[PDB]
C-alpha cells in the first residue's frame, strides 16, 4: 500500500 | 466537552505523557480537550493533535482492513460482518469527531498559512480515511480533494517547496490520487513535481531543515518505486 | 453483562477476529462475556481469555511503567502524578474485573488439573500486577502467593515436569519471588529445580511438545543467566 | 526486568 506522511 | 475541568496547559502536559506512556486515546481525549478551550492552536500543538488521532485511526484502519479481508474470502455466519461493521462505525466516529474539531472552529479561526494548510491537509486525510470505508463514497471523495486542493493552492503561494507540511500534504494528496480517486497518473505526476521542485530548493535549507525535508522526499521516491 | 445478548459461540468467534485485528480489548469484553454465560471453558477458551487480558494488563503496566519513571525524577506540578494514577485505577480495575471471573465462578467449577492449574495460575497473575502497583500490598503479596502455592502443589501432583502450564506456572511463581517477594534466592532454586526436572522428562515427548516444552525452558534459563 | 509466561 503507498506510503504516507509520517508523525 | 468531557474535559472542561482540567486547565488548557494540564491537557497539553498530560497529552504528551500519554504520548510517551503510548496511551494515544487518552491523548486524543486530552487534546481534543484543549482545542474545546477555544484558543488557537500552536505549531506544536497542532502536531500533538494530529499524532494522536493519526494513532487512534491507524489503529482503526489496520483492524478494518484485516476484518474485511476476511470478510470478503468468506464471500468467495454474520459475525465476521458485525464485528467488521463495529470497528468501521467506531472508525467513521473519531473521524467525525476530528472533522468536527476542524470544522468548529479551528479552520475558520486559522490566518497563518502554517496552520491552515495543516488543518485543511487534516480535513482532507481524515475524509480520506472515510473514503476508504465507504460505498456516499463519490461525496466523501469530492469533500477530501476539495480540502486538499484548497490546501495546495495556499501552500504554493505562501510556502517553499520545502516546507515539512506541504511536503506531507502532497505526499498524502498523492496518496489519495492512487489510493481513493483512481489517478494513478496523477498521483506519479504530482510526487515528480513536488520531489524535483524541493530538490531545487534544497541549497536554501540549514543541516536540520535539510535533514527534515529529505526524510519526506524519500517516501515521495519510495511511492514512485512502487507505482512505476 | 453487556454481552448478554450474543451467543456464546458468537462471542468466541468474535474474540478470535479481535486477536487477529489485534483489538485486545474487544477480545477481553468479548470472551468476558463468553465467561458470563456459566459454562465452563475449554482448553482454547481459557487461552483466549488470558491472551486477551494480558494483552490489556500489558499496556497497562507498561504506560503506568513509564509514568512512574517520570514521576520518580520529578521528585529527586500535580499531572504527572494525577495521570499515573489515572492509569493505575484503571490498571486495578481490569485485575479486579479478572479477579472477579475467577472467583465467579470459574475456580470453583474447575475440577480437572488443566483447569483448576491454569486458574489459580492466572489469579497469582493478577494479584502480581495489582502488587507491582500497591504500597495493602502485604495482603495483595499473600494472596498472590497463596493462589500461585495451591496451583503448584495440583500440578506437581497431577502434571509432568514438562506439562506447559506447569512449566508457565513455575516460571511466573519465580517472577514473583524475584520482582515482588525479594526473594531471589527461592526465585532461583524454583528455576533450575524445575529446569532441570523437565530437562529429565523431555525423552517421553512428541517433536512437538517437544517444542513447546524447551520453548518455556528457555525463558527459566534466559531469568538464571540475568539472575546469577 | 525477569521474563514472563509468554502467550
Ligand atoms: C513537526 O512536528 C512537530 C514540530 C514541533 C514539535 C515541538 O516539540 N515544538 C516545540 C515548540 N514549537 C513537535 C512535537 C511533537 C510530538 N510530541 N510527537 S511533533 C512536533
Ligand atoms: C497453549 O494455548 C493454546 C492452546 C490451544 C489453542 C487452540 O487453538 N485449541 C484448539 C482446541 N483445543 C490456543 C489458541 C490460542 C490463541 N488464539 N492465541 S492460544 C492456545
Ligand atoms: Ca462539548
Ligand atoms: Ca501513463
Ligand atoms: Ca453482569
Ligand atoms: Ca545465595
Ligand atoms: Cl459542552
Ligand atoms: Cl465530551
Ligand atoms: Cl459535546
Ligand atoms: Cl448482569
Ligand atoms: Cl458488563
Ligand atoms: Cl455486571
Ligand atoms: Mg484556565
Ligand atoms: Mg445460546
Amino acid at each position: 500500500r503507498s506510503l504516507s506522511e509520517r508523525l | 466537552g468531557a474535559m472542561g475541568s482540567m486547565e488548557r496547559a494540564s491537557l497539553i502536559q498530560k497529552a504528551k505523557l500519554a504520548e510517551q506512556a503510548e496511551r494515544y486515546e487518552d491523548m486524543a481525549a486530552f487534546m481534543k480537550g484543549a482545542v474545546e478551550k477555544g484558543e488557537e492552536l500552536s505549531c506544536e500543538e497542532r502536531n500533538l493533535l494530529s499524532v494522536a488521532y493519526k494513532n487512534v485511526v491507524g489503529g482503526q484502519r489496520a483492524a478494518w482492513r484485516v476484518l474485511s479481508s476476511i470478510e470478503q474470502k468468506s464471500n468467495e455466519g454474520p459475525e465476521v460482518r458485525e464485528y467488521r461493521e463495529k470497528v468501521e462505525t467506531e472508525l467513521q466516529g473519531v473521524c467525525d469527531t476530528v472533522l468536527g474539531l476542524l470544522d468548529s472552529h479551528l479552520i475558520k479561526e486559522a490566518g497563518d498559512a502554517e496552520s491552515r494548510v495543516f488543518y485543511l491537509k487534516m480535513k482532507g486525510d481524515y475524509y480520506r480515511y472515510l473514503a476508504e470505508v465507504a460505498t456516499d463514497k463519490k461525496r466523501i471523495i469530492d469533500s477530501a480533494r476539495s480540502a486538499y486542493q484548497e490546501a495546495m493552492d495556499i501552500s504554493k503561494k505562501e510556502m517553499p517547496p520545502t516546507n515539512p507540511i506541504r511536503l506531507g500534504l502532497a505526499l498524502n494528496f498523492s496518496v489519495f490520487h492512487y489510493e481513493i480517486a483512481n489517478s494513478p497518473e496523477e498521483a506519479i505526476s504530482l510526487a515528480k513535481t513536488t520531489f524535483d521542485e524541493a530538490m531545487a530548493d534544497l541549497h536554501t535549507l540549514s543541516e536540520d531543515s535539510y535533514k527534515d525535508s529529505t526524510l519526506i522526499m524519500q517516501l515521495l521516491r519510495d511511492n514512485l518505486t512502487l507505482w512505476t
